[PDB]
RNA sequence: AGCAGAAGCAGA
């Protein structure tokens, strides 16, 4: 139809509509029904004022026209030359659009072409405006409608007949004119009467002091209120001020001060799984990814000496933990896991209901039965603890960060690259994996990720039954060797998980070497035996197992399942750093930045400290230390950290402010300063962040000088 | 020797490594339980800041009411809903003189908008608070639910097709002495309720916690208008955009780059505008309770100074939805949890039943919540909240009246200028001026100008600095190098239909995600990747020479040895993955057709396939996406 | 117990 739009209409029409329309916003090529119309519109308004001019004086027949037209160019520009008109002339300005202004009776056109009788569309045109315009109706069964007698003469009425007349036929003959819609329909709706009960609601909806909405409208129609912002500035008082205050170095006092604080208890450890401490079992495989059971099964008949024990010696008990009932649950777990039975259920018996909690949610009674009751009040609300810096994250930090003889990764394919950006992003990504690849925190990750999804799993599926869930990993080391490792055993308890945030209770007993009296403080949580020892490196290294209670809900265990995305939190950070070099020197710099060339040196980031001293890894170290922080946010997430980090990128933006010398501003510091302290109470990154803070602040206020 | 992450800052600039400090890797907060402390704070907070203004009680509804417009000026520096209405049409009047017609035009394109909108246009928008049941429910439900409810009772104006009767009957319906309704009780049932309760169901709001929230300690509350008032919301936010779109200080509506080049461009213009031997500072602001502070009565008067030269009848439909939320009355939600611990014994006590117990039974928050809420409160559970904006739904309209109030540029003919961006609740104010302590000085004087028009800049979170560097909506500027939108990457996981229209879903996402939102070619790459890795776990069709063991595979790696040439097979089969950045928007079927061999090819692209079964044009569509109609193209159970 | 954090879950 388009095609046919362009035969009756040049190109200048069909584009003018087309911005009229543009100013409407729905897709012109869904309709053009109304384009036709409003076109055809336009061009009527400009076939009336073809060769009709006026001159100097008022002669009917030099630059200047009897008419002037308002369709077609932008709203905004119709709008305000049509107001210029108004003013200039004296005459009530029309509340509608204004589609064509006359310069003999200083009166504005409005012309409709309907497409049957024209005297009923004349009747509502009129309804609509009333007498704000003359009305210059046209149809085309011949039928028109002229509000006034000397608007135009009869050689412009016949010649937009004789124009219509094309139309009325030319669309039926190439079988157009059934599909041509009206113009009416387009302005249906026009008649809009508030109810009694409504308008009392928006007469009690004017602003203080004005009686009702008649009052309101009258005033802000009519009242000039110039000066009012500076009166009422003037006569404000000047408490209300936002207090500048230039920003310096000292300001910047170290954030959370009450973590120096030795009275408190350093934070404990309460990550769901051990990060550096795992201590997994490794059995060697050259293929088939078992069962999770069968492979169990076969890693604890290797260590048989282990799996065997059963008289532990109990090293450390946890407060509110039953040592027995955790020892009992464990073996249940080894024998479970070590019968020819494919089923890894456990009897719900009295120590696996103790330890999965069975049968503690209170019950719920009417709610008459509890407001007639005395003794039934809303408890208070339990606040986290405060808790102080801990050097077992600092380790955990220096540990999982460091390079180890193994991969967990074991990502698919993609098809061979060919255009240039795909060739660049295979090298970032050779190089990003052949850094992070033989990294501890990864393989930590893909613990975590496989054991949720595990338990996601068996927690949907074998919701009333409780289950014991091997903590599994597949390793390959660099030698090409493929290793299944066991962490260790959970048990899963009820998971008749109904809303988002219900409760499943988990009993984790992981592997571990380190003993935990080394680090007091770290374990309040766990409950530790000393399972055995094993031979390593030319010692008899003690194998404990770390037993604790802990739980999770659906939402934690599908972020579980997703882990995999710190890596891409990390691989765009460092692509970022990448473009950022491509940037100054034009050229792909990936080659540069990883190991360097002729040209430029290999890139260098400050790490950390050493014996107090400023010391600088690789762009690969620097890219691991960012993977681990990504991995740190997954494990240590919660709104405690949600909030420090927001609260904190303003210092930090502040401080890097600083350092540019813009001169930062400050307008309450003491209040920033307090939004960022009340989110550190005692999840272990956030108050290592808030230390590595205060000492990164410190080096920079060194620096500064 | 101990490590210190933040030590990489040293080396290279924060904002370029802002990506950093986000924890989005970690578990989004998340709300256990009631929702109704929440709402009660912010009724409490919204009516701390206008308790100073006129307080009466409504005569249609019977609420206690509070206005603050026109009253006493704040004199400290809380939070001031005490906006001047005489301020407001200056700033008005002044953005229309450097905006001529600009008022005018917006209206009568967003008056004909109306008219060519249909009832179905409705069904556009997101969970809705339905009345007839009192919950949140899909907007084409919710929709469906009120128009068979008003052809109970005798109102079919939706009949006619058009948004405006469908509206006319929306504020006839509060004429009715009764309305009559289904409901559920599940069955359907019919129940009729009196004027009074229609209309105070009608100017009801929904309350619920905001759940997996950003950067945010402690939660907030959020509320879901009815259906009622989508059309008159609708009409003015297209209002409010049509001003916008021509508001050069407008930080809407398009994001991504266009963001970007209007963040550099202002700042260009604005050191270019600076005088010479003077300085130009850049403040990145915050609104605090922008939503509570906020005062319908004043967009009432916005609506009305904006449609001045506009149709009586459009300017009525215009002023409803004002008046409609300056009415509005906020559900509280759930209500409370009291539990005896030595008889581990729980009960619910809903919103009604608040009072009905002594509050020494609540907590210490909950009884000084309740004790402030009580004149506010209602018999049936609902509290009224006159003042404030709870819902936002005005992103639009506040935005304009955020660039109003920057376009007064100068106070007093004092020796400073100032410009900027505007987007909802956060803003960037640029300052020229000969010296920073005149640009402090002008500053102030926005501030006190903000105040003056119902919007409180936050001290606490807001800073200022010489121009060149400074924030925006999670933008980071920094000498012409923006960082990037910080976004929440998502899960590139299985999309959830089935196998074919599955991979189909998952490479447009990560297309989508490349060219609309930030990521790079390394990135998408590592995508691809990681989503077929999920794709492959998930349907069990690892690559046949994968030894990996199941029951598929092992059909699979049958297939995989039956095969003779492997480079065409599909990733659903086992074969290969193939997909890349060039190809990503392309189906794998038509990739590898030309591979495939006509022994499996065949069997593939079967007509009558068993699978696939009866089609329906939603099915192959539905965003949509492409594929072949092959055996990977089955449904659910 | 434990998860967790201004309020819930630890089946209905």
């Amino acid at each position: 139809m388009d095609t046919f739009i362009t035969r009756n209409f040049q190109t200048t029409i069909i584009q003018k509509a087309k911005n009229t329309m543009a100013e409407f916003s729905e897709d012109p090529e869904l309709q053009p029904a109304m384009l036709f119309n409003i076109c055809v519109h336009l061009e009527v308004c400009y076939v009336i004022s073809d060769m009709n001019f006026l001159d100097e004086e008022g002669k009917a027949y030099n630059l200047r026209p009897q008419y002037e037209v308002i369709e077609g160019m932008p709203r905004t520009i119709a709008w305000m030359v049509q107001r210029s008109l108004a003013q200039e002339h004296g005459i009530e300005t029309p509340k509608y659009l204004a589609d064509l202004f006359d310069y003999k009776t200083k009166r504005f056109i409005e012309v409709g072409i309907t497409k049957g009788l024209a005297d009923d569309y004349f009747w509502k045109k009129k309804e609509k405006l009333g007498n704000s315009m003359e009305l210059m109706i046209f149809s085309y069964n011949q039928d028109y409608s002229l509000s006034n007698e000397s608007s135009l003469d009869e050689e412009g009425k016949g010649r937009v007949l004789s124009r219509l007349t094309e139309l009325q036929a030319e669309l039926s003959l190439k079988n157009l004119w059934q599909v041509l819609i009206g113009e009416e329909d387009v302005e249906k709706g026009i008649d809009f009467k508030l109810g009694q009960t409504i308008s009392r609601l928006r007469d009690i909806s004017v602003p203080a002091g004005f009686s009702n909405f008649e009052g309101m409208r009258s005033y802000i129609d009519n009242i000039d209120p110039k000066g009012a912002i500076e009166r009422n500035l003037a006569r404000m008082s000047p408490l209300v001020s936002v207090t500048p205050k230039k920003l310096t170095w000292e300001d910047l006092r170290p954030i959370g001060p009450h973590i120096y604080n030795h009275e408190l208890p350093e934070v404990p450890y309460n990550a769901f799984l051990l990060m550096s401490d795992e201590l997994g079992l490794a059995n060697m495989t050259e293929g088939k990814s078992k069962k999770p059971k069968t492979l169990a099964k076969e890693c604890l008949e290797k260590y048989s000496t282990l799996r065997d024990q059963t008289d532990p010696i109990l090293i450390m008990k946890s407060e509110k933990a039953n040592e027995n009932f955790l020892w009992k649950l464990w073996r249940d777990c080894v024998n479970t896991i070590s019968n020819e039975e494919m089923s890894n259920e456990l009897q719900k018996t009295n120590y696996a209901k103790w330890a999965t909690g069975d049968g503690l949610t209170y019950q719920k009674i009417m709610k008459e039965v509890a407001i007639d009751d005395e003794t039934m009040c809303q408890e208070e609300p339990k606040i986290p603890n405060k808790c102080r810096v801990a050097a077992w994250v600092q380790t955990e930090m220096n540990l999982l960060s460091t390079l180890t003889s193994k991969r967990a990764l074991d990502l698919p394919e993609i098809g061979p690259d060919v255009a240039p950006v795909e060739h660049v992003g295979s090298e970032r990504r050779k190089y990003f994996v052949n850094e992070i690849n033989y990294c501890k925190a990864s393989t930590v990750m893909m613990k975590y990720v496989l054991f949720h999804t595990s338990l996601l799993n068996e927690s949907n599926a074998s919701m009333g039954k409780y289950k014991v869930i091997p903590i599994t990993n597949r390793v390959v080391n660099e030698k090409g060797e493929s290793f299944d490792m066991l962490y260790g055993l959970a048990v899963k308890g009820q998971s008749h998980l109904r809303g988002d945030t219900d409760v499943v209770t988990v009993v984790t007993f992981e592997f571990s070497s380190t003993d935990p009296r080394v680090d007091s403080g770290k374990w309040p949580k766990y409950t530790v035996f000393r399972i055995g020892s094993l031979f390593v490196s030319g010692r008899e290294k003690s194998v404990y197992l770390y037993c604790r209670v802990n739980g999770t809900n659906k939402i934690q265990m599908k972020w579980g399942m997703e882990a995999r995305r710190c890596l891409l939190q990390s691989m765009q950070q460092m692509e970022a750093i990448v473009e950022q070099e491509s940037s100054i020197q034009g050229y792909d710099m990936t080659k540069a930045c990883f190991k360097g060339d002729r040209v430029n040196s290999p890139k260098t980031f400050s790490i950390g400290t050493q014996e107090g001293k400023l010391v600088k890894g690789s762009f690969g170290k620097a890219l691991r230390v960012i993977f681990t922080k990504c991995l740190m946010h997954y494990v240590f997430g919660n709104a405690q950290l949600e909030g420090f980090s927001a609260e904190s990128r303003r210092l930090l933006l502040l401080i890097q402010a600083l350092k540019d010398r813009k001169g930062p501003w400050v307008f309450d510091l003491e209040g920033m300063y307090s939004g960022i302290e009340e989110c550190i109470s005692n999840n272990p990154w956030v108050i290592q962040s808030a230390y590595w803070f205060n000492e990164w602040l410190g080096f920079e206020k060194e620096g500064s000088k | 020797m101990n490590i210190n992450p933040y030590f990489l800052f040293i080396d290279v600039p924060i904002q370029a490594a802002i990506s950093t400090t986000f924890p989005y890797t970690g578990v989004p907060p998340y709300s256990h339980g009631t929702g109704t402390g929440y709402t009660i704070d912010t009724v409490i907070r919204t009516h701390e800041y206008s308790n100073k203004g006129k307080q009466y009680i409504s005569d249609v509804t019977g609420c206690t009411m509070v206005d603050p417009t026109n009253g006493p000026l704040p004199e400290d520096n809380e939070p001031s809903a005490y906006a001047q209405l005489d301020c407001v049409l200056e700033a008005l009047d002044r953005m229309d003189e450097e905006h001529p017609g600009l008022f005018q035009a917006a209206s009568q394109n967003a008056m004909e908008t109306l008219m060519v909108t249909t009832v179905d246009k409705l069904t556009q928008g997101r969970q809705t608070f339905d009345w007839t049941v009192c919950r949140n429910q899909p907007a084409a439900t919710a929709l469906n639910t009120t128009i068979t409810s008003f052809r109970l009772n005798d109102l079919n104006g939706a009949d006619k097709g058009g948004l405006i009767p469908f509206c006319q009957d929306i504020i006839d319906s509060l004429d009715r002495p009764e309305m009559t309704f289904f409901s559920v009780k599940p069955m359907k049932v019919k129940d009729k309720i009196t004027k009074v309760e229609y209309i105070k169901r009608a100017l009801s709001l929904n309350t619920m916690t905001k759940d997996a929230e950003r950067g945010k300690l402690k939660r907030r509350a959020i509320a879901t208008a009815g259906i009622q008032i989508r059309g008159f919301v609708l009409v003015v936010e297209n209002l409010a955009k049509n001003i916008c779109e021509n508001l050069e200080q407008s930080g809407l509506p398009v994001g991504g780059n266009e963001k970007k080049a209007k963040l550099s461009n202002a700042v260009a213009k604005m050191l270019s505008n600076c005088p010479p031997g003077g300085i130009s500072m850049t403040v990145t602001g915050d609104n605090t309770k922008w939503n509570e502070c906020l005062n319908p009565r004043i967009f009432l008067a916005m609506t009305e100074r904006i449609t001045r030269d506009s149709p009586i009848w459009f300017r009525d439909f215009c002023s409803i939805a004002p008046v409609l939320f300056s009415n509005k009355i906020a559900r509280l939600g759930k209500g409370f949890m009291i539990t005896s611990k030595t008889k581990r014994l729980k009960a619910q006590i809903p919103c009604p039943d608040l009072f009905s117990i002594p509050l020494e039974r609540y907590n210490e928050e909950t009884r000084a919540k309740l004790k402030k809420l009580k004149p506010f409160f209602n018999e049936e559970g609902t509290a009224s909240l006159s003042p404030g904006m709870m819902m936002g739904m005005f992103n639009m309209l506040s935005t304009v009246l955020g660039v109003a109030a920057l376009g007064i540029k100068n106070i007093g003919n004092k020796e400073y200028l100032w410009d900027g961006l505007q987007s909802s609740d956060d803003f960037a104010l640029f300052v020229n001026a000969k010296d920073e302590e005149t640009c402090m000085e002008g500053i102030n004087d926005f501030y006190r100008t903000c105040k003056l028009l119902g919007i409180n800049m936050s001290k606490k979170k807001s800073y200022c600095n010489e121009t060149g560097m400074f924030e925006f909506t999670s933008m980071f500027y920094r000498d012409g190098f923006v960082s990037n939108f910080a976004m929440e990457l998502p899960s590139f996981g299985v999309a959830g239909v089935n196998e074919s229209a599955d991979m189909a879903i998952g490479m447009t996402i990560i297309k989508n995600n490349m060219i609309n939102n930030g990521m790079g070619p390394a990135t998408a790459q590592t995508a691809i990747q990681l989503f077929i890795a999920d794709y492959r776990y998930t349907y069990k069709c690892h690559r046949g020479d994968s030894k990996v063991e199941g029951k598929r595979m092992k059909i699979i790696k049958e297939l995989w040895e039956n095969t003779k040439g492997r480079d065409g097979l599909l990733v659903a089969d086992g074969g290969p993955n193939i997909y890349n950045l060039r190809n990503l928007h392309i189906p794998e079927i038509v990739l590898k057709y030309n591979l495939m061999d006509p022994e499996y090819k065949g069997r593939l692209l079967h007509p009558q396939n068993p699978f696939v079964g009866h089609l329906s044009i939603e099915g192959i569509k539905e965003m949509d996406y492409d594929a072949v109609s092959g055996t990977h193209s089955w449904r659910t159970k």
